[PDB]
């Protein structure tokens, strides 16, 4: 015999202050107790297991399902109470690898450690806690005891412990191929190259045996399933990937449980398809915590939901990554607050794409959210290539810095470039930084009752010009707008405007282009027309001539 | 060569803080400097029995071209031990704040010596991050002491004294302090002679290592705090008055007997803002007073260790930054202007993460503490780049500020 190395023990204990788990054996049918002694003697005969004695106390049921179409009993330890006893453990599941982060290898093997697992020793001390009782056939003897060797199946560390494990005794042998990669997730082990299959299949089996050496056992024929794979949800083919088809279920009315698996099954298809939207199907829920309440579907979403049945017909795949070139984002204004954008590396083959959609705010602006998915699109594909795209961006450069240079934040964007594909992001309006010579000055004013709700909202100007309307179902801060847009809506292409209104500088000095309130709305519009705008602000109360002979107007 | 007993606090685990992504040539980076560190014994491969975490990045440090191990430590700080054990703790020297010159040494090469507690190590764990997520993280975790612990100069508090005891005593002038991993060496001299009271101590502490080569020069002494002032003109417009009228409005926020009574008597009406408007004598005699008020100091600023400091900074445009350090309201402890040249000119978020540096550094040598920011910018655009400018060995908190402040103006 040739000797095994053995596998090095991960400790374990349980947490804190935790005895260890004491739960029944359930009630099993007579046949489901044959098949238990048949799995666990074998396994028994295996090393896997071994026989407890009378002392040991803690117990974990252990249930027993049909391998269903099949004939052979498959059992089943039920960890829960174990595992609630069980100190946590390092956690990499955090990251499943995206397909479009993959470099395009020639040959590439996949091999499932689905085995292996029951090869990896346990923490004998930690053994003890994995005990089970196989209930006898009328309760007429005891149950046979019995605990784990190995580590057991559905439990918190088995996992995290043999992943270590694996990674331990791949290292040597990675670190002497450094012609190929191998990566190494779920109990999947990801092997590929650029040799041909001759010296590609050549290194499979050395590493077969480098595996043998510590007790773990491989597919040594051919795997059924040989690249091209579906995996997780994609379709993984030599030169290309795509999602795995998922087409939209169909309803006539719409719930809960309905509107969650086609948001959630377009939100998949928009990593490669360009384009995808979700949005008039995403307000039908955030407004709703029901999951089976029905809502019909509004007049917006049902030419929506047939633009995502008409990008989702044609076969669209993303390509793999080639380290010596360059990678590039684009970005596209797709309106309503949301945006498109495909990352790629050669014109016309997409790695991959996606949306971004505005962050649920009160107001906004155009620019505000191409800064928010660069910073998404820059996240994510660190992740994924482990570098920043080069942007090519709708926005003209002398646009971006008039922005930033007067933007009262901090802001940035990496690397870019103007793509002129409309529609562009623009700045909509420009406030004055000083007064305006020969613009009429118009000294703006609003107040409400709080009771009453009642108000009214005007202007006095240096030309003799006033106004003052009476407002019905209003407050202090409606009113404050509305003497604004008074104030812009009579006043010549050029206007200084005085307020007092800390609340309206506030909105205007975030400079939206869009807003909730259709009120502010209609301020941007008027915005928009005018050559220059001076927006002055004065503290209130102080009797300060446009507000005292205008405060003295609007709450009379 | 034995190690000091360190405890959590009760009720509080290990830290368990995520990993955030990293460039492919920053992880590159850390492989190779934990792959020494691992050989000189200074860290050491961990398993998945350990459940702790706390990131970690990579930087270059000023005026060198090295990629240097950054980790921070934040969240484990918060949950250590604060060592009040035989003594309460280094006091702080008022009198660093009050020297002509301070220089800021690196002495972190020097904790790598100290052995630390075994049982304690199993919360400084850190992670290497895979590109994609395809082998999993490379997990270490700290033999020595940690640069960016609060322990570490806690702990080398003691022998750090039997290395500088010959100098404090040759130099009664000089006052040296520690925070973190840095050392703040203050003197009254003129600046040729303090340089060399300062490679007096490189080479001093080149003697130790037997048994960190560069200079920072600050000038506390060469800056001081920062009056409201108004603008002095010969004619004054409506429109001027105006920001007048609403600038000492805000100030009398602060000090108190600020008066716009005949200030905003000039204010009534509406004429054109662009208006040249005559002072009444009154209110000549109004502005005069003000600016008697705003030449004394606050009555009553005084500082309080048992609450926080919080930091505002300003975007003023240009790349002028202006800034106020402070615990209550209108009671500012320092504040302060940050200005151009350095990397800037293109760049917000580098001028704003350095500008967080400066305004750090300031506040360890006034109070030995780091302030919580609160920041003119999206949360969003600040986590994704800051620390591809950051250089110093700790992190200060920071909020986001997302509205719009009218008091920009008025520090301008
Ligand atoms: N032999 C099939 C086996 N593995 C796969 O299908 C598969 C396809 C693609 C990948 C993969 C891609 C990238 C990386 Cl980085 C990686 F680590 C793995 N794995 C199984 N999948 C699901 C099963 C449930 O029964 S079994």
């Amino acid at each position: 015999m040739v000797p095994i190395s053995p596998i090095e023990t991960v400790p374990v204990k349980l947490k804190p202050g935790m005895d260890g788990p004491k739960v029944k054996q359930w009630p099993l049918t007579e046949e489901k107790i044959k098949a238990l002694v048949e799995i666990c003697t074998e396994m028994e005969k295996e090393g896997k297991i071994s026989k407890i004695g009378p002392e040991n106390p803690y117990n974990t049921p252990v249930f027993a399902i049909k391998k269903k179409d099949s004939t052979k009993w498959r059992k089943l330890v039920d960890f829960r109470e174990l595992n609630k006893r069980t100190q946590d453990f390092w956690e990499v599941q955090l990251g499943i690898p995206h397909p479009a982060g993959l470099k395009k290898k020639k040959s590439v093997t996949v091999l499932d450690v689905g085995d292996a697992y029951f090869s990896v020793p346990l923490d004998e001390d930690f053994r003890k806690y994995t005990a089970f009782t196989i209930p006898s056939i009328n309760n007429e003897t005891p149950g046979i005891r019995y605990q784990y060797n190995v580590l057991p199946q559905g439990w918190k560390g088995s996992p995290a412990i043999f992943q270590s494990s694996m990674t331990k005794i791949l290292e040597p042998f990675a670190a002497q191929n450094p012609d190929i990669v191998i990566y190494q997730y779920m109990d999947d082990l990801y092997v590929g190259s650029d040799l041909e299959i001759g010296q590609h299949r050549t290194k499979i089996e050395e590493l077969r045996q480098h595996l043998l050496r510590w007790g773990l056992t491989t597919p040594d024929k051919k795997h059924q399933k040989e690249p091209p794979f579906l995996w997780m949800g994609y379709e993984l083919h030599p030169d290309k990937w795509t999602v795995q088809p998922i087409v939209l279920p169909e309803k006539d009315s719409w719930t809960v449980n309905d509107i969650q698996k086609l948001v959630g099954k377009l939100n998949w298809a928009s990593q490669i398809y360009p384009g995808i939207k979700v949005r008039q199907l995403s307000k039908l829920l955030r407004g709703t915590k029901a999951l089976t309440e029905v809502i019909p579907l509004t007049e917006e979403a049902e030419l929506e939901l047939a633009e995502n049945r008409e990008i989702l017909k044609e076969p669209v795949h993303g390509v793999y990554y080639d380290p010596s070139k360059d990678l590039i984002a684009e970005i596209q204004k797709q309106g309503q607050g949301q945006w498109t954008y495909q990352i790629y590396q050669e014109p016309f083959k997409n790695l991959k794409t996606g949306k971004y959609a505005r962050m649920r705010g009160a107001h906004t602006n155009d620019v505000k959210q191409l800064t928010e998915a660069v910073q998404k699109i820059t996240t994510e594909s660190i992740v994924i290539w482990g570098k920043t795209p080069k942007f090519k961006l709708p926005i003209q450069k002398e646009t971006w810095e008039t922005w930033w240079t007067e933007y009262w934040q901090a802001t940035w964007i990496p690397e870019w470039e103007f793509v002129n594909t409309p529609p562009l992001v623009k700045l909509w309006y420009q406030l004055e930084k000083e007064p305006i010579v020969g613009a009429e000055t118009f000294y703006v004013d609003g107040a409400a009752n709080r009771e009453t709700k009642l108000g009214k909202a005007g202007y006095v100007t240096n030309k003799g010009r006033q106004k003052v309307v009476p407002l019905t179902n209003t407050t202090n801060q409606k009113t404050e707008l509305q003497a604004i847009y008074l104030a812009l809506q009579d006043s010549g292409l050029e206007v200084n405007i005085v307020t007092d209104s800390q609340y309206a500088l506030g909105i205007i000095q975030a400079q939206p282009d869009k807003s909730e309130s259709e009120l502010v709305n209609q301020i941007i519009e008027q915005l928009i027309k005018k050559e220059k705008v001076y927006l002055a602000w004065v503290p209130a109360h102080k009797g300060i001539g446009g507000n005292e002979q205008v405060d003295k107007l609007v709450s009379a | 060569i034995e190690t000091v007993p360190v405890k959590l606090k009760p009720g509080m685990d290990g830290p368990k803080v995520k990993q955030w992504p990293l460039t492919e040539e920053k992880i590159k980076a850390l492989v190779e400097i934990c792959t020494e560190m691992e050989k000189e014994g200074k860290i050491s491969k961990i398993g998945p029995e350990n459940p702790y975490n706390t990131p970690v990045f990579a930087i270059k440090k000023k005026d060198s071209t090295k990629w240097r191990k950054l980790v921070d430590f934040r969240e484990l700080n918060k949950r250590t031990q604060d060592f009040w054990e035989v003594q309460l703790g280094i006091p702080h020297p008022a009198g660093l704040k009050k020297k002509k010159s301070v220089t800021v040494l690196d002495v972190g090469d020097a904790y790598f010596s100290v052995p630390l507690d075994e049982d304690f190590r199993k919360y400084t764990a850190f992670t290497i991050p895979s590109i994609n997520n395809e082998t999993p993280g490379i997990r270490y975790q700290y033999n020595v002491l940690p640069q960016g612990w609060k322990g570490s100069p806690a702990i080398f508090q003691s022998s750090m004294t039997k290395i500088l005891e010959p100098f404090k005593k040759q130099n009664p002038d000089i006052v040296i302090y520690q925070y973190m991993d840095d050392l703040y060496v203050g003197s009254d001299l003129e600046i040729g002679q303090h340089r060399t009271k300062i490679e007096e101590l490189r080479q001093h502490l080149l003697r130790w290592g037997l048994t960190l080569w560069m200079g920072y020069e600050l000038h506390p002494d060469k800056w001081t705090v920062q009056p409201i002032v108004l603008p002095e003109k010969d004619s004054w417009t409506v429109n001027d008055i105006q920001k007048l009228v609403g600038k000492l409005n805000w100030a009398s926020q602060i000090y108190p007997g600020i008066k716009v009574r005949q200030l905003s008597k000039l204010l009534r009406g509406t004429k054109a803002l662009t208006e040249v408007i005559p002072l009444t004598e009154e209110a000549e005699l109004e502005l005069a007073e003000n600016r008697e008020i705003l030449k004394e100091p606050v009555h009553g600023v005084y500082y309080d260790p048992s609450k926080d400091l919080i930091a505002e900074i300003q975007k003023q445009g240009q790349g002028q930054w202006t800034y106020q350090i402070y615990q209550e309201p209108f009671k500012n402890l320092k504040t302060g202007k940050y200005a151009r040249m350095r990397g800037a000119h293109t760049n917000d978020v580098k001028q704003l993460t350095e500008a967080v540096q400066k305004i750090t550094t300031e506040s360890i040598v006034i109070w030995g503490k780091t302030p919580k920011f609160k920041l003119p910018i999206q949360k969003e655009t600040w986590e994704t780049w800051w620390t591809e400018y950051w250089q110093a060995t700790w992190i200060p908190e920071w909020e986001f500020v997302n509205t719009p402040p009218l008091v920009k103006l008025w520090y301008q």
